RNA sequence: UGCCUGGCGGCAGUAGCGCGGUGGUCCCACCUGACCCCAUGCCGAACUCAGAAGUGAAACGCCGUAGCGCCGAUGGUAGUGUGGGGUCUCCCCAUGCGAGAGUAGGGAACUGCCAGGCAU
RNA sequence: CCGACUUACCAACCCGAUGCAAACUGCGAAUACCGGAGAAUGUUAUCACGGGAGACACACGGCGGGUGCUAACGUCCGUC
RNA sequence: CCUCCUAAAGAGUAACGGAGGAGCACGAAGGUUGGCUAAUCCUGGUCGGACAUCAGGAGGUUAGUGCAAUGGCAUAAGCCAGCUUGACUGCGAGCGUGACGGCGCGAGCAGGUGCGAAAGCAGGUCAUAGUGAUCCGGUGGUUCUGAAUGGAAGGGCCAUC
């Protein structure tokens, strides 16, 4: 709750004055995290997938949902069906709390940093990034690895517009570029 | 064309038996519904016997 | 060459019109899927036959937010 | 020739030819060749009109075509019998009834159109006449 | 959209119950409070009504929302009616799932008498 | 929350090395020695430079020395 | 009797959408908790329960406005039943029926039962 | 490694305007057909059952069409 | 044998007329209860590219339907789950379609089932193709018949090849 605990103090109150938001309804929370990693190479070989899993698993505290192709695709020969890849959406003491390690511990490994990019945002304000190595986090044990694999992690937010959102991220001391 | 044809026997002993179709590559099991037996008027298990 | 060929007609419309008094079971349309909908006493079949349900007359109407066709049996 | 790119059929009914047409006034153009008669205009019987009164104004001002030939026409081959299925699609044709504008032209002068479209009139097989705007 | 999806999810069940011309008791709750009414066959006309919003039934209640609030509901509503004339009645979930407070609410009816 | 489905996920310690310490909730499942926080961090600090270019001519009077 | 609001209908775009205002006493919504009843192919998002610190921001209701949708004459034209006729692949005359499109224009729905709150 | 200048030329979606369709329809007749009610008229003209058949190569003309060349005293259907 | 058009707005309607399909498949792809909503483009995002999976927006069925075409389909007949065998036996008011043989639809009765708290629903599948008379034989059942009589053989009847 550190997070959701200062968000509900610090954060609301700055917004609070610097937009004139008369309702507090008004300002910006954050909703939901969501950790996507697709896996094509399963098509191949089914076990790299489920392998996934465990990482996604570890770092995040729950069993990732495995998904599964909309239609079939003959540009990557996967059919409607098959399983190629696996998410988990974070809601609450749990969101905040993975935010905080993310923050604090996760990012700052990354591999030669320069913050991140405060250009990716969709246009009403949900912040998408990547993740090039999946040793970022210390939840795995980097001598007890199969294959560098990555992730998406996409905020998503009740801003209304892209900016309104950079704010709120910001405020949690995010480090944009 | 491939489907073969079954008999379901009555379980209850009378003799009286369904018939019905069955795809044996695929669905290798000896299929077993419960039918209503109208010699002693009561559903009992059937169990697929040959034609 | 490649044609020459045709099924035989099925005989669909409409057996009891508007108004003509029918007896519980009579055959009301023929049709394929629900170009006209039961309404008041009326069954649908597996093939989508309408069927009065009671005896009385035959009476169409649109009602509904689509616009739809229904036939029911006034039980005059 | 104009020809549909293509269509979802090979072969046409023959079909009847009644009624007066829709597409009475000049709408691009300056001037117009109406259709006093009735019939059919093949593809050539177009394009050999087309040809004629581009020619006579030097590519000057600007044609519009607003007839389209989208119906197929089958023949048999000489020597064969009645029967043995429908013919095999020769040429296209558009159906013309009284009162289809037929091309429109703009950007020269109404005396130089009178003669090119004079001339466009002796390459095609139904009755035609000049016309102009109308404010309505 | 919540009311929208419940709306929907009822209207099936809505229908059938019109064609087979059955007075419908018809229930509706919301965080704060539920509701009963049972209507004519047509459809249009209301015969008796029970609700936690009547002052006459609040009065007794810890709180307006919750499974004793329904019983409460669950118990004027069918003493209303049976004294009424109205033995025979179908219910109708109206969208939330037959569970909880809505349950509560009926349970408490077949008590009463109201047979369905 | 469905139950025994998914991994122990409990209080730890996060040690960085500036003593920074906070309590955290992990799967890790025993505390950590980590090396950089978010307070030991060029970036998050405000140190890192961008490379100095535009040398050569500052060079050149600082190599040679020559009227 | 008036004004609000909730539930169930009739009716099924003259009733829908957009654009602009506006409402929290009650109602409604968001909302606050989650060990429990119940729940998530992961997630109290949804469904479910126990509640009332907060706000009408969204949503929803209400009010206004013609940018759209929608409705739409009168007249004329097209067609066509019967009886005549021609220059008969297509038309015309007598009589009966008479569109579609488009034009003027309409239009920001109308209405029943029950309950609740306020005002008189 | 991107670029940058320039388009003598091609043009998707969208917008506005103009057409066409047996196998297109956010429209839609006249007639025809089904059912009900009422007069007048008609040597029951109607339906059922029983005795006896013949016929199952059709032709042209009008109207609506397929086929053919809107050829045929052609050919194939509907209707008088 | 099925679907569309020709076919002239009820049915039906020919040609060596114009176009296409069938000679199956499913113990779930059937029954019921509970729940759910498509295509496609745009924006942002590790490998990841025009196209995989994630988040948001626009959109509103332009998707989907085991297999043709047509008519249907949101209360979905489309998509997912739990439990299950109504893909029941006897019958059937009434009606549709045929020269006939036949084929089709069916509310309700009786017995015994499944799902649902219940109201209810279920006698296969969104519907329309997936088919073969009679004879002669086979298999199982059977309060029938049994050439002097008791049996039996053969025959009938019901189920099926
Ligand atoms: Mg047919
Ligand atoms: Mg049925
Ligand atoms: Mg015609
Ligand atoms: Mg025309
Ligand atoms: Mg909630
Ligand atoms: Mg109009
Ligand atoms: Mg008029
Ligand atoms: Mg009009
Ligand atoms: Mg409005
Ligand atoms: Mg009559
Ligand atoms: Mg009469
Ligand atoms: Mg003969
Ligand atoms: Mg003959
Ligand atoms: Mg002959
Ligand atoms: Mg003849
Ligand atoms: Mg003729
Ligand atoms: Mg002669
Ligand atoms: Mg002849
Ligand atoms: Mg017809
Ligand atoms: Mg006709
Ligand atoms: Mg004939
Ligand atoms: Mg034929
Ligand atoms: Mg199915
Ligand atoms: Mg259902
Ligand atoms: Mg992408
Ligand atoms: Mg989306
Ligand atoms: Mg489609
Ligand atoms: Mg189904
Ligand atoms: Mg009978
Ligand atoms: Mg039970
Ligand atoms: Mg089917
Ligand atoms: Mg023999
Ligand atoms: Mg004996
Ligand atoms: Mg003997």
């Amino acid at each position: 709750a550190k997070l959701h605990d200062y968000y509900k103090d610090e954060v609301v109150k700055k917004l609070m004055t610097e937009f004139n938001y008369n309702s507090v309804m008004q300002v910006p929370r954050v909703e939901k995290i969501t950790l996507n990693m697709g896996v094509g190479e399963a098509i191949a070989d089914k076990k790299l997938l489920d392998n996934a899993a465990a990482d996604l698993a570890a770092i995040s505290g729950q069993k990732p949902l495995i998904t599964k192709a909309r239609k079939s695709v003959a540009g990557f020969k996967i059919r409607q069906g098959y399983p190629i890849g696996c998410k988990v959406t974070l809601r609450g003491e749990r969101m905040w709390e993975f935010f905080e390690r993310l923050i604090t511990i996760a990012v700052p490994r990354i591999r030669d940093f320069r913050g991140l990019s405060a250009k990716s945002f969709d246009g009403r304000g949900n912040y998408s990034m990547g993740v090039r190595e999946q040793i970022i986090f210390p939840e795995i044990d980097y001598d007890k690895v199969d294959r560098v694999r990555g992730l998406d992690i996409t905020i998503t937010t009740t801003a209304k517009s892209d900016e309104e959102g950079r704010a709120l991220l910001a405020a949690f001391d995010f480090p944009f570029r | 064309g491939i489907r073969e044809k079954i008999k379901l026997v009555s379980s209850a002993g009378t003799g009286h038996f369904y018939t019905t179709t069955k795809n044996k590559r695929t669905k290798p099991e000896k299929l077993e519904l419960k039918k209503f037996d109208p010699v002693v008027r009561q559903h009992v298990i059937y169990k697929e016997a040959k034609i | 060459t490649r044609n020459g060929r045709d099924s035989e007609a099925k005989r669909l419309g409409v057996k009891r019109f508007g108004g003509e008094s029918v007896l519980a079971g009579s055959i009301i349309v023929r049709q394929r899927g629900t170009k006209f909908h039961a309404g008041a006493n009326v069954g649908c079949g597996r093939d989508h036959t309408l069927f009065a349900k009671a005896d009385g007359k035959v009476k169409f109407e649109v009602k509904g937010p689509k616009n739809r066709k229904f036939i029911s049996i006034e039980a005059e | 020739m104009l020809q549909p790119k293509r269509t979802k059929f090979r072969k046409m009914h023959k079909g009847r030819n009644r009624g007066l047409a829709q597409g009475t006034d000049v709408s691009f153009g300056s001037f117009g060749l109406k259709a006093v008669g009735r019939g059919r205009l093949t593809a050539r019987q177009i394009e050999a009109a087309r040809r004629a009164m581009t020619r006579a104004v030097k590519r000057q001002g600007k044609i519009w075509i607003r007839v389209f030939p989208d119906k197929p026409i089958t023949e048999k081959p000489l020597a064969v019998r009645m029967g043995k299925g429908k013919g095999n699609v020769e040429y296209w044709v558009a159906l013309i009834q009284p009162g289809k504008v037929l091309y429109e032209m703009d950007g020269v002068p109404e005396e130089l159109a009178r003669e090119a479209f004079k001339l466009a009139a002796a390459k095609l097989p139904i009755k035609t006449t000049f016309v102009t705007k109308t404010v309505m | 959209d919540k009311k929208s999806a419940r709306i929907r999810r009822a209207t099936r069940a809505r229908r059938k119950l019109q064609e087979l011309g059955a007075t419908r008791l018809v229930v509706h709750r919301t965080p704060r409070h539920i509701y009963a009414q049972v209507i004519a066959p047509n459809g249009s006309e209301v015969l008796v009504a029970a609700s936690t919003v009547e002052k006459a039934i609040a009065e007794q209640l810890k709180y307006t929302g919750n499974k004793d609030a329904a019983a409460a509901v669950g118990k004027a509503v069918a003493e209303r009616a049976l004294e009424k004339g109205i033995k025979d009645v179908s219910f109708d979930r109206s969208g939330f799932q037959y569970h909880g407070r809505v349950q509560a609410l009926a349970d408490a009816a077949r008590e009463a008498g109201l047979q369905f | 929350m469905k139950k025994d489905i998914h991994p122990k996920y409990e209080e730890i310690t996060a040690s960085c090395s500036c003593g920074n310490v906070m309590k955290i909730r992990s799967t890790v499942g025993h505390d950590l020695n980590l090396d950089v926080c978010s307070k030991c961090h060029p970036f998050f600090t405000g140190k890192q430079r961008d490379v100095a270019t535009g040398g050569r001519v500052d060079r050149f009077n600082k190599r040679f020395n020559i009227p």
